């Protein structure tokens, strides 16, 4: 199916407490692969997917010196954002980068990604054409003017279109058996009295990959958005995925609510019931 | 402007007395980075927690996972207790086989 | 493989 590259950088300063950190993180869709980590004892990227190991060391060595310039970069912007802002020197700030290309079942770059955040709101972005910024205020202008002078995109474009994709694709075969597998939800129905007259009717999602799934529930077959409790999707620690959704349901009622799962390894979606 | 953390404490896989497991304690949509988690046995902080790298949703709040290998028995009591910029108090949520 | 920017900063 479709797949994605991302890389998640996160610069933080602490005045006081040395430089600003700088990490960062890839990821092929919901499998991380890579970190680096500028507080690391001696900060070289690192394999974190077994798939990416064969890289040899030219891989790391180069990788490394990227991200070692980066970090130097975002200490930079660092400075210029709290002038940006007339901040003062004494509070800690946040620069986070997030980029990467997603593609389709061929190959073919779908859509390129490359923005920036600021103490948490969005700053920054290039837009769907890859040629051009959208800021989100008087401060990213600044960066905005710099950038279409020193013509910025047109590299963030060259990477996006080429080295971002081939690599992708690279990833993709050398990691076929995990990546290209999807693991379906293992799924089940608990019941648990509440009191006399109701009980909570809890549908399981457990060990999927990727993460992205819909679980809801129904009565009479009418779907109870603003009645389920559902929890965020969440990691398990093996690569797989785990969510669950919840409704509060009137005793003797049970068998008219029914819970549907749909996820990219099933064959068909799932109709669960409780089964007493 | 800052945005706190949701906490979830569960298992890797469904809890079975005896076998072996992993107790995993996952915050997330939290603004600033900067966190303090601790998962406890019977009260007392458990020692040599490991945790994912930081990472990040498109909406630009943070998630980590902590976690440590275990084995459930039916007396032990776990939990996890976070502390964040967002909370006057640590937080601490039990862990519940049924969530 | 992580991007190259043009260095120049924000
Ligand atoms: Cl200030
Ligand atoms: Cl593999
Ligand atoms: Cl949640
Ligand atoms: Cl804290
Ligand atoms: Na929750
Ligand atoms: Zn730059």
């Amino acid at each position: 199916g479709s797949h994605s590259m991302r890389y998640f950088y996160t610069s933080v300063s602490r005045p006081g407490r040395g430089e600003p950190r700088f990490i960062s993180v890839g990821y092929v869709d919901d499998t991380q692969f890579v970190r680096f980590d500028s507080d690391a004892a001696s900060p070289r990227e690192e394999p974190r997917a077994p798939w990416i190991e064969q890289e040899g060391p030219e891989y790391w060595d180069r990788n490394t010196q990227i991200y070692k310039a980066q970090a130097q970069t975002d200490r930079e912007s660092l400075r210029n954002l709290r002038g940006y802002y007339n901040q003062s020197e004494a509070g800690s700030h946040t620069l986070q980068s997030m980029y990467g290309c997603d593609v389709g079942p061929d190959g073919r770059l779908l859509r390129g990604h490359d923005q920036y955040a600021y103490d948490g709101k969005d700053y920054i972005a290039l837009n769907e054409d890859l040629r051009s910024w959208t800021a989100a205020d008087t401060a990213a202008q600044i960066t905005q003017r710099k950038w279409e002078a020193a013509r910025e995109a047109e590299q963030r474009r060259a990477y996006l279109e080429g080295e971002c994709v081939e690599w992708l694709r690279r990833y993709l075969e050398n990691g076929k058996d995990k990546l290209e597998r999807a693991d379906p939800p293992k799924t089940h129905v608990t019941h648990h009295p509440i009191s006399d007259h109701e009980a909570t009717l809890r549908c399981w999602a457990l060990g999927f990959y990727p993460a992205e799934i819909t679980l809801t529930w129904q009565r009479d077959g009418e779907d109870q958005t603003q009645d389920t409790e559902l929890v965020e999707t969440r990691p398990a620690g093996d690569r797989t995925f785990q969510k669950w959704a919840a409704v509060v349901v009137p005793s003797g009622e049970e068998q008219r609510y029914t819970c549907h799962v749909q996820h990219e390894g099933l064959p068909k979606p799932l109709t669960l019931r409780w089964e007493p | 402007i800052q945005r706190t953390p949701k906490i979830q404490v569960y298992s890797r896989h469904p809890a079975q007395n005896g076998k072996s497991n992993f107790l995993n304690c996952y915050v997330s949509g939290f603004h600033p980075s900067d966190i303090e988690v601790d998962l406890l046995k019977n009260g007392e902080r458990i020692e040599a927690v490991e945790h994912s790298d930081l990472s990040f949703s498109k909406d630009w709040s943070f998630y980590l996972l902590y976690y440590t290998e275990f084995t459930p028995t039916e007396k032990d009591e776990y939990a996890c207790r976070v502390n964040h910029v967002t909370l006057s108090q640590p937080k601490i949520v039990k862990w519940d086989r049924d969530m | 493989t992580p991007r190259v920017t043009g260095g120049g900063a924000m």
